[PDB]
């Protein structure tokens, strides 16, 4: 169901935009 | 007892929630599938968090728990993961596992 995935920690969003915003706080 | 906070930003958990969940003591570095390693600290339990996504076993450090993705419902910032029982027969049935960098003070 939540196909874009963060290889940092597992998170995973339906949103592509969603991912990006998650891997921005990763910084 | 002393909190633990979100780095970012937020009380997470205490030092008093603290426990070994297996024998390499209360936080040890694992690794995940990408080559992060994660200096991950067990407590029993953790406030201020929010999931993301549905539990997990896929490469779980723990065998018999389930992860589920934990971010500070503040800053949304990546903290670690609530850990779930997939069986009945396991003690604990839940508890989180916080990444050591994604807190202060610094353990
Ligand atoms: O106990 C834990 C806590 C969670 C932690 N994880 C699991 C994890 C972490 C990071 C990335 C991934 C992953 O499982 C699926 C996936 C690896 C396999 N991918 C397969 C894939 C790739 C591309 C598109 C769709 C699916 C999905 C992400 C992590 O830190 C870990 O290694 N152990
Ligand atoms: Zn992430
Ligand atoms: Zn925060």
């Amino acid at each position: 169901e939540r196909p874009f995935h963060c290889n940092q920690c597992g998170a995973s969003f339906t949103q592509k935009g969603n991912l990006l915003r998650h891997i921005k706080l990763h910084s | 007892s002393t909190s633990l906070s979100c780095k970012q930003c937020t009380e997470i958990t205490t030092k008093n929630e603290i426990f070994s969940l297996s024998l390499s003591g209360p936080m040890a570095a694992y690794v995940n599938p990408h080559g992060y390693v994660h200096e991950t600290l067990t407590v029993y339990k953790a406030s201020n968090l929010n999931l993301i996504g549905r539990p997990s076993t896929e490469h779980s450090w723990f065998p018999g728990y389930a992860w589920t993705v934990a971010q500070c419902k503040i800053c949304a910032s990546h903290i670690g993961w609530k850990f779930t029982a997939t069986k009945k027969d396991m003690s604990p049935q839940k508890f989180w596992g916080l990444t050591r960098s994604a807190l202060l003070p610094t353990i």
